[PDB]
C-alpha cells in the first residue's frame, strides 16, 4: 500500500478525473460558445493593428535587421535575390488572379453583398505586369544587373481598413541619413508615384475575399553609390498611417541597408 | 569524572593529592608550572558560527537553490545570446537580477529574524572574581583569580566572590549564596566539616562565583575554569546542539516537498522538450522558466511576515521574543517544566499562616493583596500582632510610601523582612505603631539564647507596666511558657495544650514553611517600677513562664496569576511538571498550591499513610502524583525515569542539579514531547537551551537565564505563557491558510508554459508577470490571514501531534494545487483564447502557431482572418495574453482568500468581512493590479496591456465557482464528520 490502500487509490483516481472531465467539458464549452460570439469575417477588435506594416522583397535579413549586399560583377551574388523576386512574383501572374477582376474606379471597392462565386465578394487583380520594368520583364533581373534595383514594397493588410481617400497612399523612399557630400536618393516608382489604387480597399478578410492580393509598388533605386554602405528607408504616405512608432521599426515604413559592390 | 571528592579526604590526603601545604599554600614555582598545565583559570568562550557565515547558509535550501540554478541559466542565456549580438534578450538579464535580489532579500529574512544573538558566556564570566587572595610560599597576597590553580591556599572573606571551587579547611563564621546552584539564595553555612556525600550539599565545599555573604574561610581550590561547577553549567549553556524549532521543522518540510516536486516538473519537460524536438539550450530555458513558474518566489516572505504580526501582539502584552520562530513554538508545547523558586513563586518570604486561638489561620500571600484574608476580630491575635510588631528590628528605607507592601526594600533578615511587611499590611504603619511602644531594653538574636527579647514602655499615658515580647523556634519558646492566649481569656498550659501546639507545628512544618513562636508577659510595676534598671548582661528580668501568644508560618508563595495560568495550560491539554532546586517538602506543598497536584492526588508516600501500610506495598499505579529528589533522580536508570513519567501524570522533580534539570527536559523530548521551560536562574540556562521554547522571567530574571530563553516576560506575568500557546495554536493555523493560498496559485503560473512547450501555442504568461504576482500583487491578502480568528475553541483542544499534523501535508496540497490550482489554469486558458479569438487568433490556428509567432523574420504573419501582422504588433498582443492571464490569476485568488479564511467552517456563518485587514489586502490586490494594467508606460516597462472590460468578466464564473465548490466541500465535512468525504477530501 504506497501511501494508502489500493482500494482507497482507485476511488481518488476516479474522483480526480471525474473532476478533471468536469472542468474539462466545462472549458469545452467556454471555446464553443466562444466560436458563436465570433464573426468569421469581422475580427472583435483590432487593437494592435491602428496602423498597418509594411514589408520589402526581396526580404534577407542581417543582424537586427535587413541586410541586403550583392557584387554587380558575379551575377551569382543576386541570382537568388532575383530569384525570390521572382518566386513571390508568381501570384501575381495573370493566371494566379483568375479569381479576382478589373477595377477602373480608382475608388474605394465597397462589397456590402456577396455577388462572386461561392458566397463571396470581389477582390481586384494585380498581376506583375503592373509593376513594368520591376516586373521581370524584359529585365528578369529586376535591375540588379544594372545595379539599379527594384525593391517591391507591400502593406499590411486589415480587414476593414481605409488608409484616406484625399489621394492614394504613396511610398517614398530616401535615404535615412542624407550623405553630407552626396545627393537624394533618386528613384522611379512602378505603378508611377508609387501608389495603391484605391480599389483594393478595404479589405474584407480571408474568407469574403479568398483570392484578395496585396498591391504592389516597386521602388527602382538609381542613384546609389558603388562599394559603399547606404540604408534606406520606404515610408507609407496615406492619411491614416503611421510610421513613427519607436517600438514598430515596421510600422508603416520599412528599412534596409544596401551595399551594391562592384 | 572531574566530580568533586576533596570534601570527603582528610588534610593529610590533600596535601598528597595536590603537592601544597594546608597553611603555607603551594611553593611559587609549581603554581607556575601548574598554570601551564591547567591553563588560566578561567571560562573558555565558545565562539559561535562568525556571523557573516550564518547569513550565508540563509542563501542556501531547498528554494534559495533552485532560484540559483534559474538565475545561472538567465545569465548563461544573457551571455549566450549577446556573444552573438541579440539585444532584445536582456529580459534574460533583469530576471537574473530580479531572482538574485529574490533570493538574497529571502536570505535576509531569515536572518533578521535573530532579533539578539548575544553571547551567553559573556553574563557567565560577568559572574567571576577578578581578584583573589592567595598564600604562596607563607606569604599572602592579592593575585588575579585566573592564576588560581588547584591545590592553592586561598582566602575568602564576606562580600567578596569565590574565585574557585574550594576545599573549606577553616572557617569562621560563613556563608554563602549558593542561587547559581540551586536557585536559592537562602545563605548556606561552610565549615571545614563533610556533612553530605555531594560535593554540591557538604558545607566544606565553596564553588566560583558564589557570594561570600558574611565571614571568613580558608581552603584548598579544588578546581579551576571550565571544570568549576559554574563552568559545567555554562559549557552546558553554550555547547547545546542548535536544534531547529517545532516551526522551522515544518518550513523545511514543505520546501523539500516543494523543491522536489519543482525538480521533477522541470526535468521532466525538459526531456519531452528535447524529446518533441527542442534544442538543448532551449529546454535549459525552459527548465528555468517551469521552476519560476512552479516555485513560490515570495512564500518564505510572508510566513516572517506573519510570524512578525505574531510577535507583535506577543510583544503588545509585555512577551517579548528574541526569534520569530519562538513566536510560535508554545503553541505546539506539549510538557512545561517550570522552575519554581521566582518563576512560580515570588522569591520573597512571606507570613503564610498562623496558629493562635487553637486554630490555624491562612494569611494572604499574594503579591497585589488579591486574596483571602484572616480573622482579625480576635484580642488573641491583637496580642500575638502586637508581639510580632514590636520584636522586630527591621525597618523600611526611607520615602517608599509609594511603593507596594511587597515590593519594598527592607533593612534586615528574610524573616524580620516578612513579618514587617505582613505587620505593614494588617496594621496601619508598623514602623510607627513601634514607636508608640518605646523599647527600653533589647537581646537580639542569639545563638546562645536561641530567641530574641525585647521589653517596653506602653503606649496609654495611664498604664505603666513594661511587656516583655519575645520571638523564636517553637519548641524553645514554648518551653519557657507557662501559660497561653486561648479566646480572650489566658490559660495554663496543661499538657493538652502543649500538644495542640506540637499538631499545629508540625502541621505548618508539614506545609514546608519556616515556623516561630511568640509569646509576651506584662512586668508589673510593683517589682519594676516605670524607671527600672533592665539590665540585659544582668538578666534582672524573668525570661521564664510567658504567655505563649501563637505560631507565624512563612513561605514562598506563588505569584498571584500562576495558579489560573496553569490549570489553562493542562486545559490546554499541556503536562505541567515542576523541575526545581528547593527541598522536596516545600516544593510538593507550593506544587499543590499551584494546581501542579490536584486536590486528591496522592504520592505513593501519601497513600502508604493513609493505608498505614508500608511503601513497597502501595500500588504504583494507583497514585496520581510523585515527588523525586535530585539523589534519587541520580540513582535511576534512564529506563525508569520514564517509567515514572508515564505513571504519575504530576511529578515533581526536587533538589535537583542544573544537569538534572536538561536531562529531564530531553527525557520528555526523546519521548515525543515539544518542551518549554519556565525559569529565573542562572541554575535553569542549561535546561532553557534544551527546550525547544525557553521563557525567562524578564525582572526575577538573571541574566544568564536571560541570554538562554527565546522568549521573555517583561512584567514577569507567568499567564503570559497561556496568551503564548494560544497566539502560538492561531499562527499555525493561520499559516496553513496563508501557505494554502500562495501555494495555489503556483499551478496556473506553471500550466502555460506546459502548454507553451508542449503545444507550441503563442506564450501565455510571461516570467516577469509571474514574479509580480508572487512578489507583489498577492503579498498583502495571504499576510492578512495572519488575522483570521479560531475557527473552533483551540484553548480546549490537546496540542497537536508533531507527526501527524503538519502545516502542509498531502491534502492541503492536492487540494491546492490541482484542484482550485486547476480550476484557475482553466479560467486563464479561458481568457488567454477570448482575447486571442477577438483579436484574431482563433484557438485552432494557435496551436503549433508559436514558431511564426516569435520569428523576426516576419513581418506579415496572417491570422484567422487573413490580417498581416509585424512582430512588434504580434508581441504586444502576446503581452495582451500575459496581461489576461495575470487577472484571470488575481481574480481567482478574490475567491481562494475568502475559501481559505475558514478550513471547516461556511463562509455564511462567520460572515465574510469579519476579519477587516484581508478585505482591505483585496482592495489593494486589484488597484496595482489596475496600476500595472492601465498606468500609461506599463506595456513597454512591465508588459502589461490595458485589457478590455469583458476579460475582466470572463474568469469571474470561475471565481465564484471556487467558492461555491469549497463552501459545499466545508458543508459535506461538518455534515459528515466519519464519511470518505471528510477522511479525503478535509485538508
Ligand atoms: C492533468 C490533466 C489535464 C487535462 C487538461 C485537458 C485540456 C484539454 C481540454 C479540452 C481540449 C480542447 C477542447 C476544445 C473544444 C472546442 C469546442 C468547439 O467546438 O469550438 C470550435 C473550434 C473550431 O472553431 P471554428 O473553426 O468552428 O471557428 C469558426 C468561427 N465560426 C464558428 C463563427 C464560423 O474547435 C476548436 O477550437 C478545436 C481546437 C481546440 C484548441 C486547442 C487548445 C489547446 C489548449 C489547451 C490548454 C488547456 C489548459 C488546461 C489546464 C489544466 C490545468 C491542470
Ligand atoms: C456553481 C455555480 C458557479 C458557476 C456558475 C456561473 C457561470 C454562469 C453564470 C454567469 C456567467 C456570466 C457571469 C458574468 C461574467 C461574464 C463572463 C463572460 O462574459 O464570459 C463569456 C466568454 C466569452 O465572452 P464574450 O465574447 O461573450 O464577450 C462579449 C463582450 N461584449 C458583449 C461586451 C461584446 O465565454 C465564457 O466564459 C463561457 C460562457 C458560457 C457559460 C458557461 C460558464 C462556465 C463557468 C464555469
Ligand atoms: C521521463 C520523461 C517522459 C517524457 C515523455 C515523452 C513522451 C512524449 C514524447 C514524444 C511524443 C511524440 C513526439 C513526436 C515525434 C517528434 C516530433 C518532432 O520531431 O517535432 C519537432 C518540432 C520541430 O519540428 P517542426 O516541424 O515544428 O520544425 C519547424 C522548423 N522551423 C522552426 C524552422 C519552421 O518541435 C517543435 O519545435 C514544436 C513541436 C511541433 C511538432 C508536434 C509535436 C507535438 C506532439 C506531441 C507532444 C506532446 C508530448 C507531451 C508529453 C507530456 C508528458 C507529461
Ligand atoms: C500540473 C497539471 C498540469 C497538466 C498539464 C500538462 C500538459 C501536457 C499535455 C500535453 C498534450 C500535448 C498535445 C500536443 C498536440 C499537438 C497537436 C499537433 O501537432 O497537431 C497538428 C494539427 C495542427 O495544425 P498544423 O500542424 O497544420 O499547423 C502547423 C502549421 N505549419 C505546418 C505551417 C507550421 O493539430 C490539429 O489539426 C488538431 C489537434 C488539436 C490539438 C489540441 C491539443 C490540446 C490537448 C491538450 C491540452
Ligand atoms: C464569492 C467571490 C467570488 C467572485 C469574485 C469576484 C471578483 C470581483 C472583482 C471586481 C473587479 C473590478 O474590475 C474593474 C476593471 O476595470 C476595467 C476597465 O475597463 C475599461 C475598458 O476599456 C477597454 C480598454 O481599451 C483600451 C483603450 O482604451 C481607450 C480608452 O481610454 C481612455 C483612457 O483610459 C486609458 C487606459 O484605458
Ligand atoms: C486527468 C488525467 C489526465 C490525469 C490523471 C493522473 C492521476 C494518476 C493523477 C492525477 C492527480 C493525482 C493525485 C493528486 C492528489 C493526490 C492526493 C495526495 O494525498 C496523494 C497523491 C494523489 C492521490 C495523486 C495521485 C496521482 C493522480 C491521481
Ligand atoms: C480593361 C482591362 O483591364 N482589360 C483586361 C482584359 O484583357 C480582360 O478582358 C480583363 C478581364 O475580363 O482583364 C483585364
Ligand atoms: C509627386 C509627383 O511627382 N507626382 C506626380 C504628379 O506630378 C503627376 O501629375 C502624376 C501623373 O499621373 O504623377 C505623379
Ligand atoms: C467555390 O467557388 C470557387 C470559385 O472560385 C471554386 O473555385 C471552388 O471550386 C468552389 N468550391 C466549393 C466547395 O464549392
Ligand atoms: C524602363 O523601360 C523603358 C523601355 O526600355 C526605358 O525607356 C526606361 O528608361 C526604363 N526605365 C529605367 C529606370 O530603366
Ligand atoms: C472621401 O470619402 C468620404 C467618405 O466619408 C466621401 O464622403 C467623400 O466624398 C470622399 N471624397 C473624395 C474627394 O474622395
Ligand atoms: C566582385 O567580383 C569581381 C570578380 O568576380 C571581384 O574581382 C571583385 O573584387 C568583387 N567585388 C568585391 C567588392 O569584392
Ligand atoms: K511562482
Ligand atoms: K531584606
Ligand atoms: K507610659
Ligand atoms: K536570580
Ligand atoms: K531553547
Ligand atoms: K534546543
Ligand atoms: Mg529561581
Amino acid at each position: 500500500m504506497l501511501g494508502r490502500t489500493l482500494s482507497r487509490w482507485v476511488w481518488i483516481s476516479l474522483y480526480y478525473v471525474a473532476f478533471y472531465v468536469v472542468m474539462s467539458g466545462i472549458f469545452a464549452l467556454c471555446i464553443y460558445v466562444l466560436m458563436r460570439t465570433i464573426d468569421p469575417y469581422t475580427p472583435d477588435y483590432q487593437d494592435q493593428l491602428k496602423s498597418p506594416g509594411v514589408t520589402l522583397r526581396p526580404d534577407v535579413y542581417g543582424e537586427k535587421g535587413l541586410d541586403i549586399s550583392y557584387n554587380v560583377s558575379d551575377s551569382t551574388t543576386w541570382a537568388g535575390l532575383a530569384h525570390t523576386l521572382h518566386r513571390f512574383l508568381a501570384g501575381y501572374s495573370p493566371a494566379a488572379q483568375e479569381g479576382s477582376i478589373n477595377c477602373t474606379s480608382e475608388k474605394y471597392f465597397f462589397q456590402e453583398s456577396f455577388l462572386a462565386p461561392n458566397h463571396t465578394k470581389f477582390s481586384c487583380k494585380f498581376t506583375a505586369d503592373m509593376l513594368q520594368n520591376c516586373s521581370g520583364r524584359p529585365d528578369p533581373t529586376f535591375g540588379f544587373a544594372e545595379g539599379k534595383p527594384c525593391f517591391i514594397i507591400k502593406m499590411n493588410r486589415i480587414v476593414k481598413f481605409l488608409p484616406g481617400n484625399s489621394t492614394a497612399p504613396r511610398v517614398d523612399c530616401a535615404f535615412l541619413d542624407q550623405p553630407r557630400d552626396g545627393p537624394p536618393l533618386q528613384v522611379e516608382y512602378f505603378p508611377a508615384n508609387g501608389t495603391y489604387s484605391l480599389h483594393y480597399f478595404p479589405y474584407y478578410g480571408k474568407k469574403a475575399q479568398p483570392h484578395y492580393s496585396n498591391p504592389l509598388v516597386a521602388a527602382k533605386l538609381l542613384n546609389v553609390p558603388r562599394n559603399r554602405d547606404v540604408v534606406i528607408v520606404c515610408k507609407i504616405l496615406a492619411e491614416h498611417v503611421s510610421f513613427d512608432n519607436p517600438h514598430d521599426p515596421y510600422e508603416g515604413k520599412v528599412e534596409f541597408k544596401l551595399k551594391i559592390q562592384k | 569524572a572531574m566530580e568533586i571528592n576533596d570534601h570527603q579526604l582528610s588534610v593529610a590526603e590533600l596535601e598528597q593529592k595536590y603537592q601544597t601545604s594546608a597553611t603555607k599554600g603551594l611553593s611559587a614555582s609549581l603554581a607556575a608550572e601548574l598554570l601551564l598545565r591547567d591553563g588560566p583559570n578561567a571560562l573558555r568562550p565558545p565562539r559561535g558560527t562568525p556571523e557573516y557565515v550564518k547569513f550565508a547558509r540563509q542563501l542556501a535550501g531547498g528554494l534559495q537553490c533552485l532560484m540559483w540554478v534559474a538565475a545561472a541559466i538567465c545569465l548563461i542565456a544573457f551571455a549566450i545570446q549577446a556573444s552573438e549580438g541579440d539585444l532584445t534578450t536582456d529580459d534574460n538579464l533583469y530576471l537574473a537580477l530580479a531572482l538574485i535580489a529574490v533570493v538574497v532579500v529571502t536570505g535576509c529574512f531569515g536572518y533578521y529574524q535573530e532579533f539578539k544573538s548575544t553571547n551567553i558566556i559573556a553574563s557567565f564570566k560577568n559572574l567571576v572574581p577578578q581578584q583573589a587572595t592567595v598564600i604562596r610560599d607563607g606569604d599572602k597576597f592579592q593575585i588575579n583569580a585566573d592564576q588560581l590553580v588547584v591545590g592553592d591556599l586561598v582566602e575568602m572573606k564576606g562580600g567578596d566572590r569565590v574565585p574557585a571551587d574550594i576545599r573549606i579547611l577553616q572557617a569562621q563564621g560563613c556563608k554563602v549564596d549558593n542561587s547559581s546552584l540551586t536557585g536559592e539564595s537562602e545563605p548556606q553555612t561552610r565549615s571545614p566539616e563533610c556533612t553530605h556525600e555531594s560535593p554540591l550539599e557538604t558545607r566544606n565545599i565553596a564553588f566560583f562565583s558564589t557570594m561570600c555573604l558574611e565571614g571568613t574561610a580558608q581552603g584548598l581550590v579544588v578546581n579551576t575554569g571550565d571544570r568549576t561547577i559554574i563552568g559545567r553549567i555554562a559549557s552546558l549553556a553554550s555547547g547545546v546542539e542548535n536544534e531547529k524549532t517545532p516551526i522551522a521543522i515544518e518550513i523545511e518540510h514543505f520546501v523539500d516537498i516543494i523543491a522536489g516536486l519543482a525538480i521533477l516538473f522541470g526535468a521532466t519537460f525538459f526531456i519531452v522538450a528535447m524529446c518533441i524536438g527542442y534544442t538543448f539550450l532551449r529546454a535549459m530555458v525552459f527548465f528555468m522558466a517551469i521552476v519560476v513558474a512552479y516555485v513560490p518566489e515570495g512564500l518564505l516572505a510572508t510566513v516572517t511576515v506573519c510570524l512578525s504580526l505574531t510577535a507583535k501582539r506577543l510583544a503588545s502584552k509585555n512577551c517579548v521574543v528574541k526569534n520569530l520562530e519562538a513566536v510560535e513554538t508554545l503553541g505546539s508545547t506539549s510538557v512545561i517544566c517550570s522552575d519554581k523558586t521566582g518563576t512560580l513563586t515570588q522569591n520573597r518570604m512571606t507570613v503564610s499562616h498562623l496558629w493562635f486561638d487553637n486554630h490555624i489561620h491562612s494569611a494572604d500571600t499574594t503579591e497585589d493583596q488579591s486574596g483571602q484574608t484572616f480573622d482579625q476580630s480576635s484580642e488573641t491575635w491583637r496580642a500575638l500582632c502586637r508581639v510580632l510588631t514590636l520584636c522586630n528590628r527591621a525597618a523600611f528605607k526611607s520615602g517608599q510610601d509609594a511603593v507596594p507592601v511587597p515590593k519594598r526594600i527592607v533593612i534586615g533578615d528574610a524573616s524580620e523582612t516578612a513579618l514587617l511587611k505582613f505587620s505593614e499590611l494588617t496594621l496601619g504603619n508598623a514602623m510607627g505603631y513601634r514607636e508608640r511602644f518605646p523599647k527600653v531594653c533589647e537581646i537580639p538574636f542569639n545563638s546562645t539564647n536561641k530567641f530574641q527579647l525585647s521589653i517596653h514602655t506602653l503606649e496609654d499615658p495611664r498604664d505603666p507596666r513594661h511587656v516583655l515580647v519575645m520571638k523564636g523556634a517553637p519548641e524553645r519558646v514554648l518551653e519557657r511558657c507557662s501559660s497561653i492566649l486561648i479566646k480572650g481569656q489566658e490559660l495554663p498550659l496543661d499538657e493538652q495544650w502543649r500538644e495542640a501546639f506540637q499538631t499545629a507545628y508540625l502541621s505548618l512544618g508539614g506545609l514546608g514553611e519556616r515556623v516561630l513562636g511568640f509569646c509576651q508577659l506584662y512586668l508589673s510595676e510593683k517589682d519594676y517600677p516605670p524607671g527600672y534598671a533592665f539590665d540585659v548582661e544582668a538578666m534582672n528580668f524573668p525570661t521564664s513562664g510567658l504567655c505563649f501568644a501563637g505560631l507565624v508560618s512563612m513561605i514562598d508563595p506563588p505569584r498571584a496569576t500562576v495558579p489560573d495560568a496553569v490549570l489553562k495550560c493542562r486545559t490546554a491539554g499541556i503536562r505541567v511538571i515542576m523541575v526545581t532546586g528547593d527541598h522536596p517538602i516545600t516544593a510538593k506543598a507550593i506544587a499543590a498550591s499551584v494546581g501542579i497536584i490536584s486536590e486528591g492526588s496522592e504520592t505513593v508516600e501519601d497513600i502508604a499513610a493513609r493505608l498505614r501500610v508500608p511503601v513497597d506495598q502501595v500500588n504504583r499505579k494507583d497514585a496520581r502524583a510523585c515527588v523525586i529528589n535530585g539523589m534519587q533522580l541520580k540513582d535511576m536508570d534512564p529506563s525508569e525515569l520514564v517509567e515514572a513519567l508515564r505513571t504519575h501524570p504530576e511529578m515533581v522533580f526536587a533538589r535537583t542539579s542544573p544537569q538534572q534539570k536538561l536531562v529531564i527536559v530531553e527525557s520528555c523530548q526523546r519521548l515525543g514531547a515539544i518542551v518549554a521551560v519556565t525559569g529565573d536562574g542562572v541554575n535553569d540556562s542549561p535546561a532553557l537551551k534544551k527546550a525547544d521554547i525557553g521563557v525567562a522571567m524578564g525582572i526575577a530574571g538573571s541574566d544568564a537565564a536571560k541570554n538562554a530563553a527565546d522568549m521573555i516576560l517583561l512584567d514577569d506575568n507567568f499567564a503570559s505563557i497561556v496568551t503564548g500557546v494560544e497566539q502560538g495554536r492561531l499562527i499555525f493555523d493561520n499559516l496553513k491558510k496563508s501557505i494554502a493560498y500562495t501555494l495555489t496559485k503556483n499551478i496556473p503560473e506553471l500550466t502555460p508554459w506546459l502548454i507553451y512547450i508542449t503545444v507550441s501555442v503563442p506564450l501565455p504568461l510571461g516570467c516577469i508577470t509571474i514574479l509580480f504576482i508572487e512578489l507583489c500583487t498577492d503579498i498583502f491578502p495571504s499576510v492578512s490571514l495572519a488575522y483570521e480568528k479560531a475557527e473552533s475553541d483551540i484553548m480546549h483542544l490537546r496540542p497537536r501531534n508533531p507527526k501527524r499534523d503538519r502545516l502542509v501535508n498531502e491534502p492541503l496540497a492536492a487540494y491546492s494545487y490541482f484542484q482550485i490550482g486547476a480550476i484557475q489554469s482553466f479560467a486563464g486558458f479561458t481568457d488567454y483564447f477570448t482575447a486571442m479569438a477577438q483579436e484574431g487568433w482563433f484557438p485552432l490556428l494557435c496551436v503549433g502557431l508559436r514558431p511564426q509567432w516569435e520569428n523576426h523574420h516576419l513581418q506579415d504573419l496572417q491570422d484567422s482572418y487573413g490580417q498581416e501582422w509585424t512582430f512588434g504588433q504580434r508581441l504586444y498582443q502576446q503581452y495582451t495574453c500575459y496581461t489576461v492571464f495575470f487577472i484571470s490569476i488575481e481574480m481567482c485568488q478574490i475567491a481562494d482568500v475568502l475559501i481559505r479564511k475558514t478550513r471547516r467552517l461556511s463562509a455564511f456563518q462567520q460572515g465574510f468581512f469579519r476579519n477587516r485587514i484581508l478585505v482591505i489586502a483585496i482592495v489593494f490586490q486589484v488597484c496595482i493590479g489596475c496600476f500595472l494594467c492601465y498606468c500609461p508606460g506599463m506595456p513597454n516597462i512591465f508588459n502589461f496591456m490595458p485589457i478590455r472590460f469583458q476579460w475582466w468578466l470572463v474568469p469571474m464564473p470561475f471565481s465564484l465557482l471556487i467558492f461555491v465548490y469549497d463552501e459545499i466541500r466545508k458543508l459535506g465535512v461538518r455534515c459528515c464528520p466519519g464519511s470518505w468525504w471528510d477522511q479525503e477530501l478535509y485538508y
